[PDB]
This record gives C-alpha cells, structure tokens and sequence, in this order.
C-alpha cells in the first residue's frame, strides 16, 4: 500500500528510500545498482524495496469523501 | 441535530429526523454520518 | 556512445575483478 | 488527469524496462537456440 | 433594500455582515427615519417576524 | 525471413489478451442475447 | 398500439447496454468504480 517503515526481517529503516530509489531508476540505473547505491546489502532489505507495489497512488485517485 | 455528508458533492448539513433523506444542494439519495467528537486513541503497535 | 561502441579489444580489457533469459527487469504497469 | 510525479516516473521506468526486456530476452533466446541446434 | 436617507438599492446577499448591529448604527438608522418621517416596526410586528423566522428555520 | 522465438509467442498472447480480455465470453453471450435473441423469442 | 412496457431485464456490467461501457478512465473514478473491475456479473438487490 505504501513503503514499509522498517524491513520485516532485520529492522533496517527502508521507508525513507522510496523516493531516492524512484529517482535513481528514473536516471536509467539498473535495479541492482540502484539498490546498491542506497546501501542495501542484505537481500532481506533488498526484497522490501524491490517487491513493493505502490497502491496508494490508486487509492488517491478517488474523490475525497469530505471537503 | 446530527451532521451528515453527501455522497457526491461532500456537502455538510443536518437533519431533524423528519426531512427526506436527501442532499439539500445536489439531491443525492445517499448520505453519510460525520465522525464522532469523542477522543480516539491508539496504542501505536 | 556506450559499451557497444567500445573497441572489441578494449571491451576485452573490461574484466570483472551475459544476460540470462529467465531474469526479467521488474515492471509496474504489466500489460493487458 | 494531472498524474502525480511518482506515477509519471514509474511509467517512464516501465517503458524503458519493457524495451530493455524485449531486446535482451530475445537476444539471449536467439543465442541459446543456435547452441542447442548445433549440439 | 434602501437606506432611509438614501434611495432604493438592489444588493446581493453577501454584502450583509454576520456581525451584530451596534448602538451607533441603530441610532443613525433612527435619526435617518426621523429625518424622512418614518417610524419603527411595532413590537407586535417584531414578534410576528420572529415567529415567521422560527417557523421557517425549523420547517421540514 | 527470421526465426520465431518464445518472446514473439508472448507478444502474440499479449495481443490476444489486449483484444479479448478474460471475461469476453460472458459479455459476448449477453450482448448476443440482448441484441437479437429477445426479438426472435418474441 | 405503441411501445407497451413488458418488463425489466437485468443488465450485465461492462456489457454493451451498461452505463460503464463508455466513460473512459477518468470518469470511472468519479463514479467510484474500480478500473480493474472486469464486469461480467449482474447486480440483483
Ligand atoms: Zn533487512
Ligand atoms: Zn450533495
């Protein structure tokens, strides 16, 4: 739904690296190189950013219920 | 006495248990109650 | 220019101190 | 629509990745099939 | 609407202010009415207006 | 010409799913029922 | 003798006679419909 704050397995904070990851991918870097540049060594952390699906961008497209 | 919110235009209003269930300005048939004024607390766990 | 435009002999100088068909690059929109 | 910046970036990444996959996977398959043929 | 001293005016609704009428404002309105030679609404008519507004606001 | 690989087969399958969809049979059957079947039943 | 009303036939969603066949992508969100919904079912009661 939205990038988790901590890695499930170990507990490293990965919630502050989603925007940087997208910026790096925008510049043409490969996914492995982008994850390496963010200093994500353990594959337990790498799966958190690699396999995250961002669904909040789909929930936000609905008109807000209040105003 | 109790607030309500329209389901389309999100317009706040109130009803007196005798008005027809309808938004006053767009005539929508579906309305929602507003959130309670009580305190809501969560354990952050 | 890129790695392809490099001379083959100079490419041979790039030695690690090939793609495989079953490692896709991840996507987000898929298709259909 | 006025799409958000993150969605536009994701769309660009998806287009690039689709092109790169369509090239590299096809090249690898062509490389493998000829080797399997000559064996 | 119309000021007593001034003439008739057609105005939109938002021109009026939610703030209450002050003592000098009502005094000036009374002085303008006296200058024109007009009177104030009767207390019976004031009650009739109040009942009309209460009926209209609480109507279903 | 040139040989056909697996990726070309997946391109063709992608075209199939782009046109048809996954529930095309339900919608096609209902459209046939509404367009012509009711009139013939009458 | 003219158009006499004989009944009401339920409409399969996303079919040719559904209101969602048109409306593109943007209006599908304003109607609170998921663009991933595929149709093919009826809505009875
Ligand atoms: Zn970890
Ligand atoms: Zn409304």
């Amino acid at each position: 739904m939205i990038i988790p704050v901590r890695c499930f397995s170990c507990g490293k904070v990965v919630g502050d690296k989603w925007d940087a990851y997208l910026r790096l991918l925008e510049e043409g870097k490969q996914e492995g190189d982008a994850l390496d540049e963010l200093k994500l060594k353990r594959y337990c952390c790498r799966r958190m950013v690699l396999t995250h699906v961002d669904l909040i961008e789909k929930f936000l497209r609905y008109n807000p219920l209040e105003k | 006495g109790v607030k309500y919110t329209c389901g389309a235009c999100a317009h706040n209003f109130s009803l007196n248990k005798s008005d027809p269930v309808r938004c006053k300005e767009c005539g929508h048939r579906v309305i929602y109650k507003a959130r309670t004024k009580r305190m809501i607390q969560f354990d952050a766990r | 220019l890129a790695i392809e435009n490099l001379h083959p002999d100079d490419r041979l100088l790039l030695v690690d101190p090939s793609p495989v068909f079953f490692l896709r690059r991840p996507q987000y929109v898929s298709d259909g | 629509v006025v799409a958000s910046k993150a969605s536009s970036s994701m769309l660009k990444i998806d287009q690039r990745n689709k092109k790169l996959n369509n090239r590299f996977i096809r090249k690898a398959e062509m490389a493998a099939v000829e080797k399997r043929k000559l064996r | 609407v119309a000021f007593p001293n001034q003439k008739e005016m057609v105005r939109p609704l938002f021109v009026f202010s939610d703030s209450s009428i002050t003592h000098p404002e009502f005094d000036l309105f009374l002085r303008e009415l006296d200058a024109e030679g007009l009177s104030v609404m009767d207390l019976r008519d004031v009650d009739y207006k109040y009942h009309q507004l209460k009926e209209m606001s609480s109507r279903s | 010409d040139d040989t056909i690989t697996t990726e070309d087969c997946w391109t063709v399958i992608s075209a199939f799913f782009e046109e048809k969809g996954l529930v095309s049979q339900q919608l096609d059957s209902f459209d046939e029922f509404m367009e012509t079947s009711i009139q013939d039943l009458v | 003798g003219n158009k006499v009303h004989i009944g009401k036939v339920p409409i399969m969603l996303r079919s040719k006679f559904c209101s969602l066949r048109t409306l593109d992508e943007v209006d599908l969100y304003k109607m609170k419909e998921c663009p991933y919904d595929m149709g093919g079912y009826f809505v009875i009661n």
